[PDB]
């Protein structure tokens, strides 16, 4: 067509109870650069070449309802070096409630979890938030 | 009485030599240094005398004088120092080392503070490192001995 798309129609797979979440950030790749020169190149700027890849961590929010207690217990099922690890799915979806464009996550486990501010005037809703660490992601569109 | 000190980086060299002292490209330098003198003592114990010893002088020591330019493709100083070290060849000379400053009564230029250097010849020349990945320029410098140094009062 000649449309692009929204992004207000998502859906998370964590391997929790409720898959609706407010806000979803992070998703990036990088690659390196190595730069080189020799002393006679008619060139002298330097050349570039591909190293190694680097993957960001995952934000994720959402409101905090009563009887769900899931990010602190996956945060606390750490041990000295050992954790409970998992398979992120992230997708989006269209009209029809299917999907459209799929990250995969690899071996995700939480680094963080941030509690709610409490302030007496505030006519806002309690926000807890996690970030999280995870070796490799993927795109698939279509 | 002086209420300011003086400034170092108005500065010449000149050679009293072959006929380097009218060459134009052999008075321009980047830096200059060396220009120190030391005292060389012994130390002699006296029996019954515990709050002291003595110090004896016993000679006297020169720094090497060391000069560092940006490199000049042709030169006759080069060639001089060169004769030196690839023939065995050595010729002394001497030099001034000059301190300048404005003077005005307009104003000129003029020698604040005057060295002479006697008796010089060469000791090393060398050549900065060639890198393809840096800005830099290709420098030279050179270290002299000589016997003393004198101010030209």
């Amino acid at each position: 067509a000649e449309y692009p798309l929204p992004k207000f129609h998502f859906q998370v797979d964590w391997g929790g109870s409720r898959l609706g979440f407010t806000e979803v950030s992070g998703l990036d790749v990088e690659t390196e650069v190595i730069e080189y020169r020799e002393g006679n190149l008619p060139q002298y700027h330097k050349l570039k070449m591909p190293g190694m890849q680097k993957f960001s961590n995952i934000t994720m929010k959402r409101g905090t309802f009563q009887g769900d207690n899931d990010f602190y217990k996956w945060w606390n099922t750490v041990a000295l070096n050992t954790i409970e690890r998992r398979d992120l799915t992230i997708s989006l979806l269209n009209e029809k409630h299917e999907p459209v464009v799929v990250w995969k996550v690899n071996r995700a486990w939480p680094t963080k979890v941030q509690s709610t501010d409490l302030k007496g005037d505030g006519n806002e809703v309690a926000i807890e938030s996690i970030e999280v660490a995870h070796e490799g992601l993927t795109i698939q569109n279509g | 009485i002086r209420t300011y000190p003086p400034v170092s980086f108005f500065f010449e060299v000149v050679f009293q030599g072959e006929n380097l002292d009218k060459d134009v490209v052999e008075t321009r330098f980047q830096s200059v240094t060396g220009l120190s003198v030391d005292m060389q003592t012994e130390t002699l114990k006296e029996g019954g005398e515990n709050r002291f010893e003595h110090i004896l002088p016993v000679r006297t020591k020169y720094d090497p004088l060391v000069l560092k330019r940006g490199l000049v493709n042709d030169s006759q100083m080069v060639k001089w120092c060169m004769d030196a070290i690839l023939n065995f060849d050595i010729r002394p000379m001497n030099l001034l080392v000059r301190l300048l400053h404005i003077e005005r009564s307009s104003s000129t230029i003029a020698p604040l503070m005057t060295w002479k250097v006697i008796n010089a010849w060469p000791k090393k020349w060398s050549v900065s490192e060639f890198n393809a990945e840096q800005n830099s320029i290709a420098v030279e410098s050179l270290e002299l001995n000589y016997s003393y140094f004198e101010t030209l009062k």
